[PDB]
């Protein structure tokens, strides 16, 4: 791995736009030096702290050590480098992006082709509808104009939301960001997810719309959700016990997941228009779906301003391919498998083109 | 045919803010029981709330009675009502020193004073309203209110806890979610690509939020700041008893 990485620093890294991207034209004094980069190096050898004056710093860095993986952190009151000439208590986080993880072994409890970190075609749809839920979200709901989606190099992708005003957010905002990103509740042994109101606020509604899109091919045909006993029990832990009987005799008699899926929607209709008191919301197709198919968050990663996450154009170590950016005009025709381990041009333009719009949304 | 022939401008409404320091003169006796009475009002709010459910018509009825008889300003009287205004506005700059002594204290006056305010909120005829939103900084302008009609349908169909009727009497003017934040983290109504279908109470409050924010910033100021004005102290220890 090191000889492919010092050639990867050296020839490919894309440092014009690192700095380019990082320094947001240099309107804010030292503010590329404030910010916090560490390194993880080989046998997972690590440095935090690390900051740079200016571009030929970070190049010189990154080609010193040579790093399996690098994560971008806040802007201090300080440089980070220096933070041992600080007094005690005045070395401090004050600005970072609003970052979101997003990786597939989270569906382990939904996805059944693939599990742990490794990865498929079959189920990376989810990923695709990850992608757009939430940045349909971030565009349309918050209004936040430059994120940068990346992918982690092996089992997942990251988002980096690059405005001012999101630079400048609030760790208790951040969190309220999430949360309301985050209609899949509860830990690993909770078996239902997703909970939903009589009445419905339009967020939501988005979700569903882009779900049934992908939902026959992922779900019914290349997971096969409901193809056995194993599979549709839990899903069956997700609807009223009244029906349960029903359900199971329904997909007894139906041979596949397309006509199981179909003879559970009209139970849950008919269930809904007859019994109104019951402790289950009557939204039942779209709880199961949307726990199926819904972003996964990890809040500790967005809440934090001094979290460190994953930098784009580095590297993984197992796989060998580079965190390269995801266009989000072609997110349908993006592939984990063809990343690069020159063909890196692309992404390299992808990260262009949103620093153009940055930078000229910085003029205008 | 056409004919030829001063405290108004310091309180035109009976809400007040705090931004203009009252530049004159007082007697040892009067700021002394003008903030002691207060005190009495702050235990009083909450022996009302111990009586019964916070901000019912039982609360309405009797607080109003403790104005009458505590001689502070009210809902906004055309007579000179300026002086219980000038009196409040005085006794609050001089409210800010005792409790202060001691964060809990300083969260537990602050409280009493969210309840009291939202109280007042609560009585607000349309009038006070329409006059306050523009003659404070709190504008939040309205924006294309004829959509309201299809936000009648759509929020209805849309909402477990709004009405068509609320459209209307509670009346919807578009502004962000975030000024509806626990309404859009908690997913509780109609609100779309971003902007929320508003009534009075978010902006009420948002109202509260910048009035704790900005009494907050007074409270560190009265800790730090106070002590050329302390020649005179000796009532400190029978408030925080």
């Amino acid at each position: 791995l090191p000889e492919l990485l010092k050639l990867y620093y050296r020839r490919l890294f894309p440092y014009s736009q690192y700095y380019r991207w990082l320094n947001y034209g240099g309107v804010i004094k030292n503010y590329f030096q404030h910010r916090e980069f560490s390194f993880t190096l080989k046998d997972d050898i690590y440095i935090r702290y690390q900051s740079f004056n200016n571009q030929s710093d970070l190049e010189k860095e990154m080609q010193k050590m040579n790093p399996y993986k690098i994560d971008i952190g806040a802007v201090y009151s300080h440089r980070p480098n220096q933070h041992n000439t600080v007094k005690l208590g005045a070395f401090q986080a004050q600005e970072k992006e609003l970052v979101f993880d997003i990786d597939m072994t989270d569906y382990d409890d939904v996805r059944r082709c693939c599990s742990s970190a490794d990865i498929c075609p079959k189920c990376w749809t989810l990923m695709t509808m990850a992608i757009r839920i939430i940045d349909r979200a971030l565009k349309e709901d918050f209004g936040f104009k430059h994120r940068l989606w990346v992918y982690s190099g092996r089992r997942g992708v990251h988002c980096w939301v690059c405005d001012e005003s999101v630079r400048k957010l609030s760790s208790a905002v951040r969190s309220g960001i999430v949360e309301y990103l985050s209609l899949v509740k509860g830990g690993q042994d909770v078996k239902k997810k997703v909970h939903l109101s009589e009445k419905i606020h339009p967020f939501i509604r988005k979700s569903i719309n882009i779900i049934k899109k992908y939902f026959e091919e992922y779900a019914l045909v290349n997971q096969d959700i409901l193809e056995n006993k194993e599979s549709w029990d839990k899903i069956l832990a997700l609807v009223p016990e009244t029906i349960h009987d029903e359900l199971q005799q329904s997909f007894q008699k139906s041979h596949n997941s397309l006509q199981r899926w179909e003879h559970l929607k009209k139970v849950a209709s008919r269930y809904q228009n007859n019994i109104k008191n019951d402790k289950y919301g009557p939204w039942l197709e779209w709880e199961i779906m949307l726990q199926y198919c819904f972003p996964r968050l990890d809040i500790n990663v967005s809440k934090g301003i001094n979290h460190l996450l994953k930098s784009p154009f580095s590297v993984h170590p197992k796989t060998g391919r580079i965190s390269v950016p995801i266009d989000l005009q072609k997110v349908d025709q993006f592939d984990p498998f063809t990343v690069p381990t020159t063909s890196l041009a692309p992404y390299v333009k992808v990260f262009e083109h949103f620093l153009e719009n940055l930078d000229k949304s910085r003029k205008g | 045919m056409e004919f030829s022939g001063q405290r108004n401008a310091s309180y035109p409404h009976c809400l007040q803010f705090y931004l203009q320091p009252p530049s004159e003169n007082i007697s040892l006796i009067e700021f002394e029981n003008l903030a002691i009475d207060r005190v009495k009002l702050l235990k009083s709010v909450e022996n009302l709330g111990v009586s019964y459910v916070k901000g019912t018509e039982q609360y309405q009825s009797k607080l109003e009675s403790e104005l009458r008889k505590l001689k502070f300003s009210y809902r906004e009287n055309l007579e000179d009502e300026y002086e219980p205004r000038r009196r409040d506005h005085i006794s609050h700059f001089i409210l800010r020193l005792a409790y202060c002594q001691s964060e809990e204290l300083r969260r537990w006056f602050i409280q009493q004073e969210m309840d009291l305010l939202r109280f007042r909120f609560s009585i607000l005829p349309k009038d006070k309203i329409q006059d306050f939103l523009k003659d404070s900084q709190l504008q939040f302008e309205a924006i294309s209110d004829e959509e309201k009609t299809l936000r009648e349908q759509e929020i209805v169909a849309s909402s477990p806890s709004l009405s068509g009727l609320k459209l209307g009497f509670e009346s919807i003017y578009k502004i962000p979610f975030a000024d509806a934040l626990d309404l859009f983290r908690g997913r509780k109504v109609y609100l779309e690509d971003g902007f929320a279908y508003v009534p009075l109470k978010d902006i009420v409050a948002i109202i509260l939020n910048e009035f704790r924010a900005k009494l907050s910033k007074a409270l560190a100021l009265t800790a730090r700041s106070l002590p050329a004005v302390q020649s005179d102290e000796r009532l400190q220890p029978l408030l925080n008893h």
